[PDB]
């Protein structure tokens, strides 16, 4: 922007956020590509049953107590049988009816709970911390921001710390990968797409956009270049380029695409 | 997951498991 | 300190036009950022809308080059509108 | 029409002191209702800050009865604080 | 299923016209502001009758 | 969008899509929406449970 | 578990599936800015469509 | 599942969920300090109520 | 069903039970409004835990 007005540059061409505080100083190209305000985490382990999550319902007290009990039943068995039968039916009905109950309780709690859904979602708990970058377009937002689940979100994150802040969007995603879920990043949704079909591919994208803006060409007020430039990148939207050159460097090419 | 363990609670039929096994080997022994 | 928005406003006009002067017959391209300048000097109750917006949208729409002064002259007494939205 | 907080300001403080005069010699209690009276006619950005706070404040804390004339006049140049909340 | 292709509505104003700069920035700050989505929200969602 | 060259109106605000064809002739402030062309249909009452 | 969860997935056939059928008839408005999309449209899908 | 859904908490919490959900009607009184209270509240979900 | 919901028991000794054990002893502070309101409580139940 200021080798723009200052005019070290005649053209700015970069995923430039349009903000109306650079549109006022310098003129923007209407959007070539869609962005918002993002959430990115770590993706939950899939899975790691072992076969321990069998024995995991019931208690290890429980299966030495039930074997004893069995051999005990067993050797009772061999020196009337018929309460013996009888209660024996009972305590296994009992323990399977449990074992059933309880079983049932673990997958249906698991199959229950949900992380995380949208933006407020983060706003309600202290559980998991949330930041952005140490400047740029979304920093300046939730600053800027008279909206009541943004305005919390942003009072929490200044007086937060440690600060959740850090100064590349590398650094944020190394920082979603090493807190084991424990930490979220707020970044837009092109690069978060970005990152998320990239290998490891350990992060992903949860809920929406908190807003719907767009990136821009810019150009210095009055120049001569901003109408053509303009006019390109209509002609470049409905001959479909943007679309073709976004899958191309996004998509296409992605390993886990 | 919440992991349950409720033994203490299961504990109890285990109690009268056992009790009916007294009275059973009580059963045997006033038989023989 | 309180920032009473009557004082903030003829500060806005003041910086506003001060500023647009020190930018001869380009006065009309540089309103936004001279605006700006203007809110950041003398505060703002919201920072979207600025010290005053109708002041600023009057000189965007009025403003010509070269007609500075009488433009500023007809635009500094105009309402604000609402300060805070 | 359009809404100025300068003018708000100023009609604020011109309309409060008028209603006070009514009630000479018992202007120490009736400054809120006048302002409130006030309020209502310049408006307000905020129901409940009123047009003028600041001087609101000022003239609950200083007015004495029959001091109001004096009051007033030292009153009125009070900065209005912020009318959002 | 998604879009065929991602574009956008628009104000008009003749070229070389006094409102266009004002209307545009205008649109601006009332995207910042929400005051679009909150708008969308109005007549499109909270009155949804579908859930 | 002919009402606005041939100056019959002084501004147009509606849900007018962005196309390079009407931004030679006017100006488009910033998008104060977006949208895309999608797919229209019938839902169905009811999804077969299946064995 | 499953009859607790009580989650209801509603597929779709997007865009692409659209053009391989005869079986769905499918339009658009008479004139503006789809129309002229699909018309001057290079891409393969859309131009089938078209077609 | 029925008995799970049964002993199952969360019918109603807050007041937010008023606001969160169109399918309840709510209401105060014609007059009096409640109806005053959302009016001039300038904070989210009960502004959202008294819209 | 109840062990997926579980439960929360919520016991309450209240104040009069404090009364009426010797058991659990109880105290306030040195000063203050607290002990100055056991003090000139003229209500049975406070009258004997102050005592
Ligand atoms: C900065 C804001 C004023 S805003 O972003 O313009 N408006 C907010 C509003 C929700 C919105 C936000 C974004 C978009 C939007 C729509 C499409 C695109 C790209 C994919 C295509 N570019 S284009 O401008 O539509 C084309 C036709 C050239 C990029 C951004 C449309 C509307
Ligand atoms: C990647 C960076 C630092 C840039 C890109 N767009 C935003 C901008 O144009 O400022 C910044 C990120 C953001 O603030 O979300
Ligand atoms: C509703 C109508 C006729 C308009 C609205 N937008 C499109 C336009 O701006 O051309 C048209 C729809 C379409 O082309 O399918
Ligand atoms: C019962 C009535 C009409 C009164 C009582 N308190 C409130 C008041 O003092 O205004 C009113 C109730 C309300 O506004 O919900
Ligand atoms: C901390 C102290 C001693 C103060 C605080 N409030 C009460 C007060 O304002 O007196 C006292 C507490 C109490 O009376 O139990």
């Amino acid at each position: 922007v200021g080798e723009l007005v200052y005019g070290k540059a005649d053209i700015a061409i970069a995923p430039l956020t349009i903000t109306l505080v650079r549109e006022e100083v310098i003129d923007f190209s209407k959007p070539f590509m869609s962005l918002g305000i993002s959430i990115m985490i770590k993706k939950p382990q899939k899975s790691k049953p072992g076969v321990f999550s069998f024995l995991d319902p019931l208690a290890y007290e429980i299966w030495m107590c039930i074997v004893f009990a069995y051999i005990g039943v067993s050797v009772v068995l061999f020196l009337s049988g018929r309460i013996v039968g009888g209660v024996w039916w009972f305590f296994t009905l009992i323990i399977i009816s449990s074992y059933t109950a309880n079983l049932a309780a673990f997958l249906t709690v698991e199959r229950m709970v949900s992380p995380i859904e949208s933006a407020e979602d983060l706003s309600k708990q202290t559980e998991i911390a949330y930041g952005t970058l140490d400047s740029g377009s979304t920093k300046e937002f939730f600053r800027r921001s008279k909206i009541a689940v943004f305005d919390k979100m942003w009072t929490y994150m200044r007086s937060a710390e440690p600060s959740v802040f850090v100064r590349t969007t590398a650094e944020g995603v190394a920082r979603v990968r090493k807190s084991k879920g424990k930490y979220a990043y707020l970044l837009e949704s092109t690069m978060n797409e970005y990152i998320e079909q990239r290998k490891p591919c350990d992060t992903m994208k949860v809920g929406g956009n908190l807003d719907s803006k767009g990136y821009g060409i810019a150009t210095p007020k009055g120049s001569s270049l901003g109408t053509p430039v303009n006019l390109a990148v209509l002609k470049l939207s409905e001959q479909g380029v943007l679309d073709k050159l976004k899958n191309k460097w996004w998509y296409d090419k992605g390993e886990c695409g | 997951k919440t992991s349950a363990l409720s033994l203490s609670n299961v504990a109890g039929v285990f109690y009268i498991l056992v009790g009916g096994l007294g009275l059973a080997m009580l059963v045997a022994l006033i038989e023989f | 300190g309180p920032a009473d928005c009557c004082r903030m406003k003829e500060c806005c006009t003041d910086r506003v036009n001060e500023c647009l002067q020190r930018y001869s017959g380009r006065e009309d391209k540089f309103v936004s950022f001279c605006y700006q300048e203007a809110t950041v000097t003398c505060g703002s109750f919201n920072e979207i809308v600025g010290c005053c917006y109708g002041y600023q949208m009057c000189m965007i729409r009025v403003v010509k080059p070269n007609s500075l002064s009488g433009a500023h002259e007809a635009c500094k007494t105009v309402s604000c509108g609402n300060p805070c939205a």
